[PDB]
């Protein structure tokens, strides 16, 4: 498993057992992203909220071929530090899922 | 289809079928939309949970 | 068919008979069986159909002592491709079988268009 995200807590993931990468804009991300999911072996890939809010939306025509792949958005140094609610991503959740928006 | 009475017979017997295939349908989504809106619930726990 | 059942058993030769169209034979019998007041079958057809069919496909087939043969290849076509038309369903009830072609097939660019499940 690998994760790409803040370079200081990337060798924190390193000293866990994951294969992490330090980023700080979208396009080296997804491009490492991408050359991470061409080849076959782990499935498992974590990027900061930072990064690419849609992990979906870059490798979109490579999760239509095969939908094993796991991708997870996740939050990072300083979004974990000022925090944030988590109810607007159930919100855009239910969106996406069944269309009506609506979760009171 | 060639107009008989069998013929009618069989074609108000599928329409049955039809709307019996319907109704349970009907249940069957009912269902999943139940056990949705619990599993969104314990993902919005975890997703709470991951954060500290 | 009296010229083939002479030619089959007065000379023992092998006839086989073609008829074109039994559909054209049908509706000159209802044009006479309308004309004269007939109890109609189930689509206008005269009632005794099935016997007048019956003197024409039941001549053919071989006879014991003797060499010669008749065999039949009538050809008829079904009005709107409907196997429960009357014509149809007389004949099936007196032939041996059927050779049944297929439109599905024909679109599809396959000859012969022989469907073989009818």
């Amino acid at each position: 498993m690998a994760v790409i995200a803040d370079p200081e807590t990337a060798q924190g993931f390193r000293l866990a057992g994951l294969e992490g990468y330090g980023a700080s804009s979208a396009e080296e991300a997804q491009s490492l992203l991408e050359t991470l999911v061409e080849r076959g072996g782990y499935a498992l890939v974590a990027v900061d909220e930072a990064l690419l809010p849609d992990p979906e939306r870059a490798v979109e025509r490579l999760m239509r071929g095969r939908d094993l792949p796991v991708l997870l958005p996740i939050a990072g140094l300083k979004e974990a530090f000022q925090g944030h609610d988590v109810e607007g991503y159930m919100r855009e959740l239910v969106r996406k899922t069944i269309g009506f928006d609506i979760k009171l | 289809v060639s107009p008989t009475r069998m013929n009618l017979l069989q074609r108000r017997g599928q329409l049955r079928l039809a709307q019996k295939g319907v109704d349970l349908l009907k249940k069957k989504r009912d269902a999943l939309v139940a056990e949705f809106f619990g599993l969104v619930r314990e993902a919005m726990e975890a997703r709470k949970a991951l954060d500290q | 068919l009296t010229v083939a059942e002479y030619l089959a058993f007065e000379h023992d030769y092998h006839v086989l008979v073609i008829l074109t169209d039994m559909t054209n034979y049908c509706e000159a019998l209802r044009e006479i069986g309308a004309a004269r007041e007939e109890i109609p079958g189930r689509r206008g057809y005269p009632g005794y159909m099935y016997t007048d069919l019956a003197t024409i496909y039941e001549r053919a087939g071989v006879v014991e002592g003797k060499k010669g043969s008749v065999t039949q290849i009538p050809i008829l076509s079904m009005p709107d491709d409907d196997r429960t038309h009357p014509i149809p369903d007389l004949t099936g009830y007196i032939t041996e079988g059927q050779i049944q072609l297929s439109r599905e097939l024909h679109r599809k660019g396959i000859y012969p268009p022989i469907d073989p499940l009818p």
